[PDB]
RNA sequence: UACUCGAGUGGCGAACGGGUGAGUAACACGUGGGUGAUCUGCCCUGCACUUUGGGAUAAGCCUGGGAAACUGGGUCUAAUACCGAAUACACCCUGCUGGUCGCAUGGCCUGGUAGGGGAAAGCUUUUGCGGUGUGGGAUGGGCCCGCGGCCUAUCAGCUUGUUGGUGGGGUGAUGGCCUACCAAGGCGACGACGGGUAGCCGGCCUGAGAGGGUGACCGGCCACACUGGGACUGAGAUACGGCCCAGACUCC
């Protein structure tokens, strides 16, 4: 590109592609549930996942991940939803922290307790 | 302790009010002329030298100035919307 | 009648205050337009330090001190070589 | 209107507003009447007016209603239409 | 009794300081000039004067309306509240005559000349403060200036007070700030006007760097005050807790 392309065009940077559009630029929002099911990963991993549809703060139709092992999630549960990518299920894209609102950490855990919301033994 | 009405205010003087030089470019006016400044500039970014001329006009009562020409300029008082500059002399007529 | 400000800046728990003539109708932060020093009391001593030369032309150009900038000024004596009464009176004490 | 500082100072605003609509209305009717004479093209009437509306602009400039650097632009503005007529 | 004081004027202060960023692409912002085109109380500092007469109103008392806020009618009292006149002749305007500078009308030597015009208020007898004009200066301010400072031509022509001249009106100050008439132009592909975005900047994060992002706090400016408008007060109004009108909200 010649100088004088240059100054007649100008260097365009390139756009983000923005990734997590439902937070909208946010750290987190909470939502509600709608739905409760289970879904089949692609072909290279098959298996039967929980994922939820839930109604978010912005007016956006999502799923999110259910983590953990036991959860006690039913229609109309209002919820705390994050970021994450997951490669299993094409249509997903969140996660929902365990231990906040309604939703509580599986018991019987105690590695990465932090990570699922777990008190300590006594 | 009396004293007149000889309290006055500060002084300031006359000092450098703005001088440039260009080409005239459209005479169809009636006493007002329309000049192009040239001027040489780098990019903040590029480093390349950049030459852009930016549009102004000026002040004549008569009307001597040609179709490209010339001339020099000095700010004078604000006479109408978008015209403020007032010539001062012809450099060169064509 | 400009006065000598006392400008602040900083936080909360030790604020500052720069010696500055400034106008009082600005803010009391407002625009300084020339400063001779700052005053800061959280240290004990609260060391000050005056420009005797630019607090005179101040006053004699027409800047009227703040009372505590006027009893800092005698402090430091500069009110003393303004008046010529007693002369100039150096008792500062400097840092430890 | 919450406080009693503010409340006296729009009654007193409202007194002076009374009294400075007074004189701005007099010295309105004062240039009105010189033009009205410049236009129907007298001198010595013209002149006299002239007199007696420029003691009574600087009247109400000196009291502070008007301004003295314009009260100055309008009176020789007149004279100098009255020396053009 | 005045030690003292409710409210009552009169002032002064209230345009301070504190808050917010919705709009705003603009001389809105940083920096660089400015003005022989403006003002500016309260501060200091050299330097004339502050004679004189008059009247009214609040407050108060009475009456009346009205739950109310609020209101009127009548009597009465004073003034750093008010106005006339005295002068001014150094200041503001106009008709006649030199030198300096040139960056031009013209500025300065208060250049000389004839006319006419114009301001004030007292308080304390003690580190004594007040009023009016302007040779000296500052500050706060206004105007406009080169440059600049998003994205979209899948926004290409736009603009009629719009663009300039003359004349009037208008502004603290030149100017379509407003008016009338003349000419048809001005802005436009070195991106006009259109659309979405968003307070600008000293700065904050990053990067060796250029550069990218970004505007937390502090601070320099801007704009806003339930939404839309307008005006009075003055040295100073976008007048946040100042005024009026219209809508919404809540309440009596
Ligand atoms: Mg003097
Ligand atoms: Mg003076
Ligand atoms: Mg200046
Ligand atoms: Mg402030
Ligand atoms: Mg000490
Ligand atoms: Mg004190
Ligand atoms: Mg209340
Ligand atoms: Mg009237
Ligand atoms: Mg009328
Ligand atoms: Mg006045
Ligand atoms: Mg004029
Ligand atoms: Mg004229
Ligand atoms: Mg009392
Ligand atoms: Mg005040
Ligand atoms: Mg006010
Ligand atoms: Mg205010
Ligand atoms: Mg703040
Ligand atoms: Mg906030
Ligand atoms: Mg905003
Ligand atoms: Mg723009
Ligand atoms: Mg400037
Ligand atoms: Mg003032
Ligand atoms: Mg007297
Ligand atoms: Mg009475
Ligand atoms: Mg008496
Ligand atoms: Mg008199
Ligand atoms: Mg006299
Ligand atoms: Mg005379
Ligand atoms: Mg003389
Ligand atoms: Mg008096
Ligand atoms: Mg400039
Ligand atoms: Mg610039
Ligand atoms: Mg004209
Ligand atoms: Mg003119
Ligand atoms: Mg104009
Ligand atoms: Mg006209
Ligand atoms: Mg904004
Ligand atoms: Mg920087
Ligand atoms: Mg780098
Ligand atoms: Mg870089
Ligand atoms: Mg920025
Ligand atoms: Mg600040
Ligand atoms: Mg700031
Ligand atoms: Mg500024
Ligand atoms: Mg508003
Ligand atoms: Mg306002
Ligand atoms: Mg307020
Ligand atoms: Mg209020």
């Amino acid at each position: 590109p010649t100088i004088q392309q240059l100054v007649r065009k100008g260097r365009r940077d390139k756009i983000a592609k923005v990734k997590t559009a439902a937070l909208k630029g946010s750290p987190q929002r909470r939502g509600v549930c709608t739905r409760v099911y289970t879904t089949t990963p692609k072909k290279p991993n098959s298996a039967l996942r929980k994922v939820a549809r839930v109604k978010l703060t912005s007016q956006v139709e999502v799923t999110a991940y259910i983590p953990g092992e036991g959860h006690n999630l039913q229609e109309h549960s209002m919820v705390l939803v994050r970021g994450g990518r997951v490669k299993d299920l094409p249509g997903v894209r969140y996660k929902i922290i365990r231990g906040s609102l309604d939703t509580q950490g599986v018991k019987n855990r105690k590695q990465a307790r932090s990570r699922y919301g777990a008190k300590k033994e006594k | 302790q009396k004293g007149p009405k000889y309290t006055p205010a500060a002084e300031k003087p006359r000092g450098r009010r703005k001088t440039a030089i260009g080409y005239v470019v459209s005479d169809k006016m009636q006493k007002t002329i329309v000049v192009e400044l040239e001027d040489r500039k780098s990019h903040p970014l590029y480093g390349k030298i950049i030459r852009t001329t930016k549009k102004v006009k000026a002040h004549d009562e008569n009307g001597e100035a040609g179709i490209g020409d010339r001339v020099s300029l000095m700010e004078t008082r604000p006479l109408s919307a978008t015209k403020r500059w007032r010539l001062v002399e012809i450099l060169e007529k064509a | 009648a400009v006065k000598i400000k006392l400008t602040r800046l900083g936080k909360i728990r030790n604020p500052q205050y720069r010696i500055i003539v400034a106008d009082a109708r600005t803010r009391r932060d407002g625009r300084a337009i020339e400063v001779i020093g700052r005053y800061h009391p959280k240290e004990e001593p609260s060391l000050i330090q005056i420009d005797s030369e630019r607090a005179q032309y101040w006053l004699g150009v027409g800047a009227q001190p703040t009372e505590p900038v006027l009893a800092l000024l005698k402090i430091t004596g500069d009110w003393q070589k303004f008046k010529g009464l007693p002369g100039a009176e150096g008792t500062l004490k400097v840092k430890e | 209107a919450n406080i009693k500082s503010q409340i006296k100072r729009i009654r007193t605003n409202e007194r002076r507003r009374l009294r400075n609509q007074s004189v701005k209305s007099s010295l309105r009717t004062a240039i009105r009447g010189f033009r009205e004479a410049v236009d129907a093209g007298d001198k010595d009437k013209a002149s006299e007016l002239l007199h007696a509306t420029s003691r009574k602009l600087d009247k109400a400039a000196s009291k502070g209603v008007i301004h003295p650097n314009q009260a100055a632009n309008k009176k020789s503005a007149l004279a100098l239409a009255l020396n053009k007529l």
